[PDB]
RNA sequence: AAAUCUUUC
RNA sequence: AUUUGG
């Protein structure tokens, strides 16, 4: 019993009536109409339902028996009641918004606001620091993106084959000689068999980073779409030889050598490592039965080889070409070459832009938009935009960085802007 | 091949980064730098601008969003076993569950009312107190943050406790009503565009652009700032124990705590940051640390660089570029006059990720592509045909489908190809409706909810309510009860199984 | 007893509370769709009970010249089911949390390049080929009749009553 | 063994 | 997570 809602009462029950004139509410902050001789269980009585109705603020509960029926107002103009019809009545009679007393403002200041205002004073405070110096210029020439690349280069070098990136081309085997090679080459490395289904087995790990350096690119990549539904189906068909139209690989999970009682099932995290066939002619060749193939490896983390799985290759090279400028023949390292260079070689760069998953080529990307659109740029820290290789980490997303930056030099060269 | 366009493009077309690293690593080094900042060495944490230019919105209600209060995302809930803490990651509302039973409030809004009007720090509001209320605050868990084009390294975001998110979702309610106040670009449903179109027409007088972005601006927001923004607007002592818990906050990594003091942690007060920058001056139109602004002499330049500085949003010298004949803010690239840049742009690619969602999203997508004029119908038709031949060869396996009739899509065993026009003017056969951007959810979306929710005791559902009825409203176990056996009752008075599904177009439509 | 357990010390919790209860898997959505042949079952279902019931709308006819013009913001206004509409959907059968979904007034920007004669609204995503869009608060309470309420009089000065002509609990205020 | 404090039922 | 994707 407050006296702030009595004005808020007064008003909920106008004059409604229950039973032919007789008002259906009545207010408890009335005399006239307040009920002698009974105790006060609400602000107001229902006689219709025979029911004690108060109103409290939004998260203010007041001091009235469970039995009273609570009309709460919200602080942004809405009512809550368990009755809808108490609810319908208060929207429809509360539509002159009057404030009530006791509503929290957010301008509210506790008792305790002085003391947390005197900790915050002792607490330390940053110092001022200092002002930048900037210079404006323009923005990186090919002469910059050359020397990018060629420190890339110089720095890293190149793989004598292609690795993984040459599983888009046919291995020029048949299906039963791809499970063949697929499966002597896993039983030659000493691959687990259990349950027809092959593990790979780790005890001790040398914790450094595996040999970086840049991929040649392959002719073409005429199953790119092959080998990425490949890669999303071993996702969770590990362990056994997965064939497709032209190729085959084999997601093998990697598996800690315990013991005696060592994991038997792969979880959720166990990663994978997809074996694939290329032609033949490199350092990681494996003959057996007169059939002849590169065997490549690629250790994949669960969320790599998801993300890697869900590409669409056709419709990027689609969107891509819709709004494309004339691309050039290139040669295994990315080079102008309009003799003996191949335009195909293009798609081998998008195919490995979807084997990366750090993605390192939309920072490029993001990176060479700026400089398209940029009369001046900061001196000496524009330029340091394309210095990614410390950021990544890896021979797929170096080569993809490689190629990207290889890629911008190009437009920089055959289409000036 | 996004070197070669014509155009303007970002490389958007394949999915962000992923990455199973732990967050370690990008928590320290963000940890280090703000400390570093801190120290005033790097860069400058220290607010000078004016904010006086901001209305004192003291008298306002508290507002509070419950929405915003419970979700499945991460947070940090805090236990003291023996006088020692432990940090525990669980969703958003099993944290905001947990603080409400530990301090008997029936929803957040008597939590609030109860911690502003105690008259001590020590005084009881359940199994708790305020001052024990702040000291939890102030712990912080670190994740990772991935799926970010253009961000080969993954960031840190930090999960806060329930608390500190109730104070925070407060006042960045109340930072967002002030900025929108201040200008119209900040209206709450603003697409991109519109921003972009908005800040073309404020920078057409001056020669050159100022597309920037500001460094560091995490870790260079300090509590001083945030506390003098909150001031500016009046916010009282929510304010204060917000910025109080912000100063001693602790990061949990790996298994130790580290004090952070300087700036905050992630992005959380954007609303604020932009403020004061606002505040400050008149001059640029920033969304947290992207922000533009044109000059006409190097004088003018140097005052919009003491400005940023002033106002604690260090300059990114690293892609901070000037442009005379195109303006870009929110990833979205104009020319001078207001038009759309010709070319790609921001547009993205569709993962596969179901034999009918992947349709919609591209259907979604080329309609939005079309629209602009990023490309032209025929292009779009053609594409949508290859993506459903790409979706045919991805999904037409047993696994998949076991029917053979027509008038299905070619991935789920028919042998029809929609054209893009047919099904964007509900032309097709019903079944494509939930193609359609706006028809109903895919079977592959109710699948995959259904799934969600099917992988224990849970309470009984509460779903399919009365639309009259709100969503403050206090129900118990019986009441639960009571309002499930009414709604079931009913459906089978209908002689229906659960309820029909609703869909605003086609209800519209047969009107 | 969970309710005892969820939200233990506390009798009463708000619906948002106990539905954000009610209501992540490195399995990617195709594995995840394959699994127990989740997908191929649904659809199965789909074909067989669901789809028959779909009602059939009518097609976009409606269409006018346009042409190649500046970027601009077009505004659909599409707006929220009123009480007596939102009450008959809910007491018919439809999924009460999508009706209150539609409930809410609803303002949607939408970039468009492109400009007609009379400058119409053009349709989602067919903006290029042209297809143009184009007292007492008496209340409805409920859609029956509630038991021991007041028969509606001719002239019911401010209570709430039940219709006859309109199967209703009408509430007439001032 | 590898995109190496990750491959930890 | 293999049952079940050419
Ligand atoms: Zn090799």
């Amino acid at each position: 019993m407050d006296s702030r809602f009595a004005q808020l009462t007064g008003v909920f029950c106008d004059d409604f009536t229950y039973s032919e004139g007789s008002r259906r509410f009545l207010s408890s902050y009335s005399t006239v109409e307040r009920r002698p001789g009974v105790p006060v269980e609400g602000d107001c009585y229902d006689c219709l339902k025979n029911k004690w109705i108060a109103f409290e603020l939004e998260g203010q509960p007041r001091k009235f028996p469970k039995a009273t029926v609570r009309c709460i107002l919200n602080n942004d103009a809405t009512y809550v009641c368990s009755e809808q019809e108490y609810q319908q009545i208060c929207k429809v009679q509360f539509k002159d918004y009057l404030e009530i007393d006791g509503v929290v403002k957010v301008g509210h200041k506790a008792s305790y606001d002085a003391e947390l205002r005197e900790r915050l004073l002792e607490l330390p405070h940053p110092k001022s620091g200092p002002k930048p110096r900037i210079e404006w210029v323009a923005p990186p020439r090919l002469a910059d993106i050359s020397k990018e690349t060629a420190e890339l280069k110089r720095q890293y070098g190149f793989f004598e084959c292609s690795k993984f990136l040459a599983c888009g081309e046919e291995c020029g085997l048949d299906q039963e000689a791809r499970e063949l090679i697929l499966n002597e080459y896993a039983r030659d490395r000493e691959f687990e068999f259990r349950n027809g289904g092959w593990i790979q087995r780790y005890t001790v790990a040398s914790h450094k980073p595996a040999t970086q350096k840049i991929l040649p690119l392959p002719a073409s990549a005429p199953l790119a779409r092959e080998l990425l539904m490949l890669i999303a189906r071993s996702t969770t068909q590990a362990g056994k030889v997965l064939h497709s139209d032209n190729t085959s690989i084999l997601a093998v999970p990697v598996m800690r050598d315990s013991g005696k009682h060592s994991k038997r099932r792969p979880t959720a995290s166990t990663h994978h490592l997809v074996v694939g066939l290329s032609k033949p002619g490199c350092e990681h060749d494996f003959e057996f039965d007169g059939y002849r193939a590169a065997v490549h490896v690629m250790h994949l983390d669960p969320k790599q080889s998801a993300n890697i799985g869900e590409q669409d290759f056709v419709s990027t090279r689609e969107i891509y070409k819709l709004d494309m400028l004339e691309l050039p023949p290139i040669s295994r390292k990315g080079d102008l070459d309009r003799a003996s260079g191949l335009e195909t070689r293009w798609d081998v760069i998008l195919l490995l832009e979807c084997l990366d998953s750090t993605r390192v080529s939309q920072a490029v990307a993001q990176h060479f938009n700026r400089h398209r659109l940029a009369l001046s740029v900061c001196k000496d820290e524009f330029r340091k935009g394309y210095q990614l290789a410390s950021e990544i980490r890896g021979t797929i997303p170096l080569s993809s960085l490689y190629y990207s930056l290889c890629a911008v030099r190009l437009r920089m060269t055959v289409h000036p802007f | 091949m996004w070197a070669f366009q014509e155009g303007v493009c970002k490389g958007n077309l394949l999915s962000g980064p992923t990455s199973m690293k732990a967050p370690d690593s990008a928590a320290r080094e963000s940890i280090d730098r703000a400390s570093e900042i801190m120290t005033g060495k790097s860069y400058n944490a220290v607010h000078t601008g004016d904010l006086s230019k901001l209305p004192n919105q003291g008298e306002s209600p508290l507002r509070i969003v419950d929405s915003d209060l419970y979700s499945e995302r991460s947070c940090c809930w805090v236990i003291e076993k023996e006088g020692r803490v432990v940090c525990k990651s669980t969703t958003l509302t099993r944290g905001m569950t947990s603080l409400l039973n530990t301090t008997k409030c029936s929803s957040p809004s008597e939590l609030i009312c109860k911690v502003l009007t105690v008259e001590s720090l020590s005084e009881k509001i359940g199994d708790t107190s305020v001052e024990e209320l702040l000291s939890h605050g102030r712990y912080f868990k670190c994740a990772l943050r991935d799926q970010e084009r253009g961000k080969p390294k993954s960031r840190a975001i930090f999960l806060s406790h329930p608390f500190f998110r109730l104070l925070s979702s407060v006042v960045e309610t109340h930072a967002r009503s002030v900025l929108s106040k201040v200008s119209a670009v900040y209206t709450a449903t603003a697409s991109a565009e519109q921003r972009a179109m908005m800040a073309a027409q404020v920078v057409e007088s001056r020669k050159h652009v100022l597309n920037g972005d500001c460094t560091k601006y995490n870790e260079a927001i300090d509590a001083d700032t945030l506390l003098k923004v909150w001031d500016a607007i009046g916010m009282g002592s929510i304010g204060v124990m917000l910025a109080y818990m912000v100063r001693r906050k602790c990061v949990l990594i790996k298994d130790t705590l580290v004090e952070c003091p300087g700036g905050m942690l992630m992005g959380m007060f954007n609303a604020t940051a932009t403020l004061a920058l606002q505040g400050t001056t008149d001059r640029f139109l920033s969304f947290s640390d992207d922000f533009i602004t044109s000059f006409n002499s190097p004088a003018e330049l140097r005052e919009i660089e003491d400005l940023l500085f002033a106002s604690c949003h260090n300059l990114s010298l690293k892609k901070s570029y000037i442009s005379v004949a195109s303006l870009e803010i929110n990833s979205c690239t104009l020319t001078r006059d207001g038009d759309l840049a010709t070319g790609l742009g921001c547009t993205a690619g569709v993962p596969f990720r179901g034999p009918l969602v992947t349709l919609k999203q591209t259907a979604a997508m080329l309609s939005g592509a079309v629209d602009s004029g990023v490309m032209p119908f025929h292009s779009a038709e053609r594409l949508f045909q290859i993506k459903q031949q790409e979706c045919a060869y991805r999904y037409n396996n047993p696994t998949y489908t076991t029917r053979n009739e027509d008038f299905l899509p070619t991935c789920l065993g028919g042998k029809t190809v929609i054209s893009f026009q047919s099904l964007l003017t509900w032309d097709c056969h019903p079944f494509w409706y939930q193609v359609h951007p706006d028809g109903p959810d895919t079977i592959d979306q109710k699948v995959l909810s259904v799934l969600a929710s099917k992988t224990r005791t849970r309470l009984e559902a509460l779903s399919d309510l009365d639309p009259l009825v709100p969503h403050r409203l206090l129900v118990s176990e019986s009441d639960v009860s009571k309002i499930r056996a009414a709604r079931q009752a009913h459906l089978k008075s209908l002689g229906l199984e659960q309820p029909t599904n609703f869909n605003y177009a086609i209800y519209k439509a047969v009107q | 007893s969970q309710f005892g357990k969820s939200f233990k010390g506390r009798t009463e919790v708000t619906i948002t509370e106990y539905r954000s209860h009610t209501v992540r898997s490195l399995l990617t959505a195709d594995k995840s769709l394959r699994k127990s042949f989740c997908f191929r079952n649904a659809l199965n279902q789909f074909l067989d009970k669901d789809l028959p019931l779909l009602p059939i709308r009518p097609k976009l006819e409606s269409r006018v010249a346009v042409k190649k013009s500046k970027l601009r913001s077009q505004l659909s206004f599409r707006p929220g089911l009123t009480q007596e509409e939102a009450i008959d959907l809910y007491n018919k059968g439809y999924d009460g949390d999508s009706v209150s979904g539609a409930l809410q007034d609803r303002v949607v920007n939408e970039p468009v390049a492109y400009s007609s004669a009379d400058n119409d609204k053009f349709h989602r995503g067919l903006a290029a080929l042209g297809y143009t869009l184009a007292k007492a608060k008496v209340t409805v309470l409920s859609r029956s009749k509630w038991m021991g309420y007041e028969d509606l009089p001719q002239k019911p000065p401010n209570g709430t009553f039940y219709c006859r002509k309109r199967k209703a609990m009408l509430l007439i205020s001032c």
